[PDB]
């Protein structure tokens, strides 16, 4: 387990487009 | 981990008294975490002794004081197990004994012996102290109730086991959660958090008891009051009990009708069938409080407001906020349900954001703790934060479909219905049974000692009494487990009065009915009083679209953060084997890391369309930069249709 | 054609009731048929009077404490939980119960109405010390089996339980043509009479079977 | 080395290297085969061959 | 039934001789279905309909 | 229902918009999110007929990996079919499965006609069948058709059918191991039989009317067969009978 | 379809169900049998519920000669001890001998479990489902009702004490801690095996991941010779099943007449595997991926059948991970002279008519005995009382009793070899 | 290495 | 307060009917009680009609032969145990055959009284040759259950006129634990499906409304 693994993606996520 | 092999994680001949051979864990970490054995010690040089007692001339000295030994001082000397069995005074009976003699196990005279263990549990540690019928049970099922009773689940009302071992008082008296009078006088004031004792003739002692507090388990860490207001006590009486303990000694589990027998496939292959009596009755139900947090930092923008003016909320979602915007104590929050009002300063009045904290998807029950921490009052906020707001949010859970119940002889099960007690087996007396298990669980895996406890309990429902049999108990006769179970049977029948409790052609069966249509079952049944444990651990998770990762852009893995399933390669080789080519280039591409199917795939599924068909995955587009990052020329080309054309590199980034 | 009669009927400490019948003659099997159907009618099918809310004055979740009470709020709701009641109008009720001092409040120390009567009035509730108040409200029901808390103000609701009637045995004896005469024994918590739920039971199963006598 | 016994055996009691590499490759196909399938079976276990 | 659609589906398995290609067959018949009916559920309408065309 | 309504959520929301009166996406996320009473009568009209894909952690061959249909279930735990757990090496003592959905009709058709749980009969590794009924059904299976001795209420009794006998064994009248004669003409093996006829009787005519261990066979003289009277127990009637109606049927 | 059951009037273990199970595959199709196999489940269900089926302490039956057989036992390992202390015999002879007979003792203690069992009652719940084949084994039942046997140190050393208790009369502690040994040995081999199995197929799959059905035919004539796997006088593998969706590259005869069984290129099923076995072939030259010249794969009829459908294979099919995924998965599923040899025992009373025939060398067996060695196969010529004996010798036999004794009733005569 | 890249396999349905 | 519908209805070709009713709606565990009381009464408690003893001219025991008739005793009386009568009389009758010649003897040929209706007309009997004639008499008793026994010939009648009885519960739910009865029942033709339902459901109103009024 590393926290890169852990933390989001800025973007719009598919359901808000 | 790697570098450990099967050599450090056996049992060395050395272990004997000192690690427990049974207790471990099971996977990478099984023979590298030891226990301490019952008796075991570490001296001031950092070995572990065990003690002995002294045979002079084949007596044993228990007169003189327990001699404590280390590993290399036993090798010279052969010593007795403590399962030997002694007469009047302390001569050894028997004409040949077992002993350990340069770490062999060998046979002598009794006149040849020089030392002799203190107690026969000397070889195991204290969970695993605690399984009545030990030597009637295989070393594997052993590990798995020794294990499978730290995992047991403080019950709203526990209780003592009927078929105990002995230890359960002397395993709750150090865990520090049960209070014992040290003064033997009279009592004077008993309350839900307080309770007086004073001395016959002295002072008056005042102790505080801890009210429904949380672990690092999320169970509770109650205690409540025994004795009554003006009551003669006396020292050493136990004044207050634990969570797991009922009067003195842990209590992990209840004690309920049990019955060997398959049901209509509900049995299958370690499933349990339980009644309703154990949902109504609030038998397996706990209480289990979780910790939620929220944080006030400070953005560039500006600093994170908590309060109720939050955006795109009506007022039928702020009723249980204090006006200060934070839940208050003694509220119902149900999923969704805010618990914390935080706005952010978001650039872009109509510019603060909503990223108040709410209960997670799949949590109910009341808040029973709001604590505030800001650097004003005088706490040790993080380096960036202006407010911590913690909040506890209580709840009970009763037994349901999909948990874990264990017992202490290594048997395990997930419960798969729970049947009205009009549907379930009833004893010649009308009483529906509580549990039925499968007997096709029992000589497979040989923890034949289930068989006996029920049987022992069984008795003890019917005599009032409670048993304390200790481990490998047959040094006193031939088979002294089965002739006791027997004969407090018989005793059970005879002071009973009702003869269908025990039968001398089939000793530990009695009839019982169906109770769908009134039919009694072809053949008695075993049934018995078993002390089962509701074990911890909110696994279901499900996900159709949510965050994703940084470099691959594919979704995370959690439950706590919508996360997926991952679909590794040897999945991937079962659908190479299937021949399915498009159920794969679907997982691969267009529900991982597609960035730009995934939305096209999720509009046609809203819309009603078709699926379009996919591109090249971001993580390929990752790799291919990471090895030109890494000074290769690797590159992806289309061929040339015609002779006299050269071929032409394809752009994917793009 | 047979005849149904009483036996035995006693009465237990908790002032539950225990009632045993003799039916006679039914024809070789029907006692076992009979004597299932009224033993999964009286164990589900009847319906009884239980508290199914209370409000404590000065607490308002179950995780508390009243300072002089030797019990804590949820020891109080387990305990008032399995508080028998018989009501006689078919409408909710409010009991209330003040206690004051040292005391040990019990089932008696609850005042319903003239309607709603306590089976047991010695049903243990709660130990009270000295200077220490108990306000208690309970809300009455009526209804069947186990009903689940579905979550007016302040009221703490229960798990319901409405079973009348605690434990039903039949057996099937050779009363000889071969005849069967059922022997039928009854327990309940003393809101209703063995024999009343007898009665209930087989009002149910008439009524069960009524519309199936002539429709097809 | 069995492997180059059959081929050194073979590229001489027939005498053209294809035959030999064929047949000495046949051959110690199947003691590996026959090898396996006799180590799985030793358990009670049966895949097809 | 669902026991209908079982057994539809394995008498198209046989006699086509492969059933990777049967498969590809119903996919394509279900996606035409649903897309002139858009204008039950494409892929069990597909195989009752080829079921039915075996005679 | 937990799972079900998010690993479907799309096709929920396609169903609310166009069978009903939701307007866009956003009401039927809400609509969902208060978890409305049509939401779930979507769900299940949905589901139907959609194959679902189910997993054991250790994928050590294809079948580890096996394509359902979904049943909304009241729970927190999947219902398995108990004749998919040697395929699985799955037991009900805390194990977890995985579950995917697939999108497309192409994935979802190979579901359904590669895939599926009730096409894998035979193993891909040796041919042998693997979903045999295992543990509690062949200790049921093997109590049914075993030989009693000392409870043979009705022995001897004989019967028109397998229909006959089963509904006298329904009643009482015959015990479930009892050894009983039904007429039964068909092939019929017996173990603990024996080829030579034990008992061979010609009547003032000519038939003969040949007494094996288990069979009464009366034969025509130099003819065919007239009638055949199999002596069995009617546990083995009914496993018998059970097999030809599932077979028939 | 068009075939009709067979009244199977027999008992019904896991055998005849998985065998009725493929019959119905073979006949009916795979909704059928699954059809089938449903019904099947549900009957089993009902009726392993009415039967009312459980377990108990007294269903755990322990023959009633244990004591005696353990007594005896004893009676003969003190012998062996005192003729060890009087210098009769070395140390490894002294532990050969009480090896062989806690070896002996536990196998006879499991032959009369079973005998008990089968005999007094047929119908208890372990034997009912143990013998069934539901859940349990005889290795288990022995553990439960007979004795637990010799067990190993921690280094792999066979300890001379034995395991004298069940799990139904209680283990001591010294039985607990040999058993707490081997049980410790086998959480860490799992342990460890995991990873190694795992690694096993990620290699295997990786060695044959182009191994694809491309072709229908190569045209060749080559392939290899399937035969039983026989491990000398016993077979292991039957041919026949080692004939199941093969691909003959010749045509096979009857070794009996001129009648062709299969012509070239003809896939088997089971039913000419059968036949094959029951006419005797002993060999049969089928194609195979070993011999089949195609494009870096192999082809349709080198392949042959499918196991998973009982057809040839598709074309396309990943068949190189289905062979990976095959050998991978039981990799996770991966005490002295006993039955292994016999001993020859004359229940007769008679003189001894050895003579000088056969080749007897004095010799010093595994125990302290000594005996006649010999590696001439002679039948064996005794007195035997009212007639003589046919007794065979083999190769590499010791022979115990000489000329001139007086052999009693079951009274040790010889020990043959079966097949530093 | 379609599997990789994210193609078809070249085995199953995806043959052709 | 429910509805039974019967779902389906069936004729099958030996006259022997069929019948499957939907009971809605019942609450929990109201749906197992109502069936298996209902299959109870159906299988042992329904009053019904068979050939209860027999007499054939010619012979004196179940392991006897009739010149000229392909069958033997043995096989005559398993054709006539499952030869379904019903009487509309509580007094037993008798009924005469004597079929002769090459003719194949079925239901139809027995010679019952103006009160007695045989269901199937057509049911196998035997099979007579040239020059053989077959004298038979039978006696038809009104009794309830499968009923074994211990000059005319001893049988063991079939008296049920409901042959096979199946119930299942399903779930109704509506958005409580609502349950739905479905039960199959098949008859030999004497009774519908339905008059079986209905007297079933009165003998089990019949035995508990006594249980009502007193205790
Ligand atoms: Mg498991
Ligand atoms: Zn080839």
């Amino acid at each position: 387990s590393r926290l890169g693994d852990f933390i989001e993606a800025d973007g719009e996520t598919p359901e808000d487009e | 981990r790697e570098r450990a092999g099967f050599a450090v994680r056996d049992i060395h001949p050395s272990h004997y008294g000192r690690i427990c051979p049974i207790e471990t864990p099971e996977g990478p970490n099984a023979g590298l975490i030891g226990s301490l054995a019952t008796h075991a010690r570490v001296n001031d040089y950092g070995f572990i002794e065990t003690p002995f007692w002294r045979v002079e001339e084949g007596r044993v000295r228990k007169d003189l004081a327990p001699v404590y030994m280390t590993a290399d001082q036993e090798d010279d000397l052969r010593v007795a197990p403590g399962d030997v069995a002694t007469d009047d005074a302390g001569y050894i009976l028997g004409t040949t004994i077992p002993v350990r003699y340069r770490q062999d196990f060998t046979t002598t005279t009794p006149e040849r012996v020089d030392y002799v263990a203190l107690s026969p549990v000397q070889i195991i540690s204290v969970a695993t102290s605690l399984i009545p019928f030990l030597e009637h049970d295989d070393a594997n099922r052993a590990l798995m109730g020794s294990n499978m009773q730290r995992q047991a689940v403080p019950l709203l009302r526990p209780e003592r086991p009927l078929v105990g071992t002995g230890l359960e008082p002397q395993a709750a008296r150090d865990s520090g959660m049960v209070i014992t009078s040290p003064v033997d006088g009279t009592i004077s004031y008993v309350d839900a958090t307080h309770i007086e004792v004073t001395a016959d003739t002295g002072e008056k002692y005042g102790y505080a008891l801890q009210k429904y507090q949380r672990s690092n388990q999320d169970t509770c860490l109650n205690q409540r009051p025994i004795v009554f207001e003006g009551d003669r006590v006396q020292r050493g009486q136990v004044i207050a009990d634990g969570s797991a303990t009922e009067k003195g000694e842990l209590a992990l589990g209840q004690n309920i009708l049990v019955a060997y027998m398959p049901w209509e496939g509900y049995n299958y292959e370690d499933a349990i069938l339980i009644s309703e009596r154990l949902v109504y009755d609030d038998v397996y139900t706990s209480i289990h409080i979780e910790k939620f947090e929220i944080e006030a930092r400070q953005t560039k923008l500006g600093p994170e407001e908590i309060t109720r003016e939050i955006p795109n909320v009506g007022e039928d979602a702020l009723r249980q906020l204090d006006e200060n915007g934070i839940i208050r104590v003694g509220a119902w929050v149900e999923s969704g349900d805010i618990l914390v009002g935080k706005v952010t300063p978001k650039g872009e009045a109509r510019d603060v954001r909503d990223n108040s904290l709410r209960v997670p998807n799949g949590e109910k029950g009341r808040v029973v703790d709001v604590r505030l921490f800001t650097r004003e009052q005088g706490d040790e906020l993080p380096p960036g934060a202006n407010m911590v707001v913690r909040v506890y949010v209580a709840q009970k859970r009763k037994i349901q479909v999909g948990d874990k119940m264990a017992g202490r002889h290594g048997n395990k099960g997930i419960i798969s219905r729970i049947l009205p007690c009009e549907d379930m087996p009833y004893l010649p007396d009308g009483t529906p049974l509580d549990i039925v298990l499968n007997p096709l669980g029992v000589p497979s895996r040989m923890n034949v000692g289930q068989v006996f406890e029920c049987m022992l309990g069984w008795a003890g429902q019917l005599l009032d009494a409670r048993f304390k049999v200790t481990p490998f108990d047959e040094m006193y006769g031939a088979e002294a487990s089965r002739l006791t179970v027997n004969a407090k049977l018989s005793e059970a029948r005879e002071q009973t009065g009702q003869p269908w409790v025990f039968s001398d052609d089939e000793p530990g069966k009695i009839q019982v009915y169906d109770g769908r249509t009134g039919e009694p079952f072809d053949r008695p049944v075993t049934v018995g009083r078993a002390y089962m444990l509701k074990l911890v651990h909110d696994k279901i998770h499900a996900r159709s679209t949510g965050p994703y990762s940084l470099v691959t852009q594919q979704p995370l893995g959690g439950k706590a953060q919508q996360g997926g399933q991952r679909f590794g390669e040897m999945e991937v080789w079962a659908l190479e084997a299937y021949g399915a080519a498009y159920i794969l280039q679907e997982l691969l591409t267009v529900k991982s890391d597609d960035m730009q199917g995934r939305n096209e795939a999720l509009n046609a599924i809203v819309k009603g369309k078709a699926i379009p068909r996919p591109g090249t995955p971001e993580s390929f587009k990752v790799l291919m930069r990471e090895l030109q990052s890494l000074c290769l020329d690797i590159a992806v080309y289309k061929a040339s249709t015609e002779d006299y054309e050269e071929d032409k590199e394809v752009d994917l980034m793009a | 054609t047979f005849q149904v009669e009483c036996v035995e009927s006693r009465t237990e400490a908790d002032q539950g009731q225990y009632g045993r019948f003799s039916i006679e003659p039914l024809a070789r099997g029907q006692g076992t048929t009979v004597g299932n159907a009224l033993r999964r009618v009286l164990l589900s099918n009847l319906e009884g009077t239980a508290v199914t809310a209370v409000r404590i004055g000065g607490v308002n979740h179950e995780f508390a404490t009243i300072p002089g009470v030797r019990e804590d709020v949820l020891d109080i709701l387990l305990n008032v939980r399995e508080l028998v009641v018989h009501a006689h109008s078919p409408q909710p009720q409010i009991g209330r119960l003040r206690v004051v001092g040292p005391a040990t409040v019990t089932a008696a120390d609850v005042d319903f109405g003239p309607e709603v009567e306590v089976i047991n009035p010695n049903h243990y509730i709660a130990s009270l010390s000295e200077g220490a108040t108990l306000e208690m409200e309970l809300k009455v029901e009526w209804g069947t089996g186990y009903r689940a808390i579905d979550r007016a103000l302040d009221f703490l609701q229960l798990d319901a339980v409405f079973m009348p009637v605690r434990r039903v045995n039949y057996s099937v004896e050779d009363a000889r043509t071969a005849i069967d005469r059922l022997v039928l024994e009854v327990w309940t918590n003393g809101s209703l009479s063995p024999q009343e739920a007898l009665s209930q039971a087989a009002s149910c199963l008439v009524a069960l079977f009524e519309p199936l006598k002539n429709v097809s | 080395d069995l492997l180059e016994i059959y081929y050194d055996y073979f590229r001489e009691q027939l005498g053209e290297d294809y035959e030999a590499a064929l047949e000495s490759l046949r051959r110690v196909q199947a003691l590996l085969v026959n090898e396996v399938q006799s180590v799985y079976q030793s358990q009670g276990i049966d895949i097809s061959d | 039934d669902s026991q209908d659609l079982l057994f539809k589906a394995e008498s198209l398995i046989v006699n086509s001789t492969n059933r990777y290609h049967v498969t590809l067959q119903i996919a394509r018949r279900a996606k035409q279905a649903r897309y002139e009916e858009m204008e039950i559920k494409p892929v069990l309408r597909a195989i009752l309909e080829m079921s039915d065309e075996l005679n | 229902r937990e799972m079900a309504i998010e690993l479907f959520q799309p096709f929920v929301i396609h169903r609310l918009i166009k069978n009903h009166s939701i307007n866009n996406i956003k009401q039927a996320k809400k609509l969902i999110q208060k978890n409305d009473p049509l939401i779930w009568d979507v769900l299940e009209e949905v589901i139907e007929g959609h194959p679902v894909m189910l997993n054991r952690a250790p994928t050590l061959h294809r079948l580890g990996i096996q394509a359902f249909e979904p049943i909304l279930v009241e729970g927190r735990a999947i219902q398995l079919h108990p004749l998919v757990c040697p395929a699985f090496n799955a037991d009900f003592d805390g194990d977890q499965m995985a579950v995917h959905v697939p999108l497309s009709i192409e994935a979802q058709a190979e579901a359904r006609m590669l895939m599926l749980a009730s096409g894998n009969i035979l193993s891909p590794a040796t041919g042998q069948p693997i979903v045999t009924p295992s543990q509690d059904m062949v200790l049921g299976c093997y109590y049914l058709t075993a030989e009693n001795p000392g409870a043979q209420k009705g022995a001897g009794r004989y019967f028109a059918n397998l229909e006959d006998a089963i509904r006298a064994f329904e009643q009482g009248s015959v015990d479930l191991h009892a050894w009983v004669w039904v007429r039964f003409d068909g092939e019929v093996e017996s173990e603990g039989e024996s080829d030579e006829p034990e008992s061979v009787v010609a009547a003032d005519d000519g038939t003969v009317t040949k007494t094996y261990r288990f069979r009464r066979i009366r034969e025509t003289e130099d003819g065919q067969r007239l009638s055949q009277y199999v002596k069995t127990t009617p546990g083995r009637i009914l496993f018998n009978n059970t097999v030809q109606t599932a077979l028939i049927h | 379809a068009k075939s009709a059951p067979i009244f199977r009037n027999r008992v019904i273990d896991k055998k005849q169900l998985k065998k009725l199970i493929g019959w119905t595959f073979a006949h009916y199709g795979t909704a059928k049998t699954a059809v089938v196999a449903d019904d099947l489940k549900a009957l089993g269900f009902r009726y392993a519920t009415r039967a009312g089926v459980s377990i108990s302490i007294d269903d755990l039956k322990v023959p009633g000669s244990k004591a005696e057989l353990l007594e005896s036992a004893e009676k003969r390992i003190q012998e062996t001890e005192d003729r060890y202390t009087r210098g009769e015999i070395t140390e490894v002879e002294r532990f050969q001998k009480v090896i062989d007979t806690w070896a002996n003792t536990n196998d006879e203690l499991t032959d009369r479990v079973v005998k008990n069992f089968r005999e007094s009652d047929p119908l208890n719940s372990v034997y009912m489902m143990a013998f069934s084949g539901a859940r349990g084994n005889i290795s288990q039942v022995r553990q439960l009702v007979g004795m637990r046997g010799l067990m190993a140190n921690p280094q792999g050393e066979i300890i001379d004490l034995p395991i004298k208790t069940n799990f139904r009369e209680g283990l001591t502690v010294t039985e607990y801690i040999i058993s707490s040994y081997g049980a410790r040995k086998g959480l860490v081999d799992t342990a460890l095996r995991t990873a190694d199995s795992g690694y096993l197929t990620r290699r295997l799959v990786d060695v044959s991941q182009d191994v694809i059905i491309h072709e229908v035919d190569c045209g060749t004539s080559r392939g290899l010779f399937v035969e039983a796997m026989t491990d000398g006088d016993r077979i292991l593998i039957p041919i026949s099943q080692r004939l199941l969706g093969r691909v003959t590259a010749e045509a096979v005869l009857d070794p009996s007449t001129d009648e062709v069984l299969a012509e070239a290129g003809q896939d088997i099923n089971e039913d000419l595997a059968n036949r094959i076995e029951k006419a005797g072939i002993k060999k049969v030259k089928v194609r195979s991926p070993l011999t089949c010249e195609a494009a870096r794969s192999v082809c349709q009829k080198c392949y042959g059948w499918s196991l998973a459908h009982a057809q040839m294979v598709d074309m396309g099919e990943a068949v190189g991970i289905i062979a990976a995924q095959s050998i991978g998965e039981p990799g996770t599923q991966l005490v002295f002279t006993g039955e292994t040899a016999r001993l020859l025992r004359a229940p007769v009373a008679g003189t001894i008519k050895l003579g000088k025939k056969a080749r007897t060398r004095p010799y010093r067996t595994r125990h302290g005995e000594e005996a006649l060695l010999a590696e001439a196969n002679f039948d064996l010529v005794l007195e035997g009382k009212g007639r003589k004996e046919t007794f065979a010798i083999l190769q590499g036999s010791t022979i115990f009793v000489q000329d001139g004794d007086k052999v009693a009733a079951e009274a040790i005569l010889a020990e043959v070899p079966v097949s530093k | 290495e379609n599997v990789i890249i994210g193609r078809l396999i070249p085995a199953g349905t995806g043959f052709k």
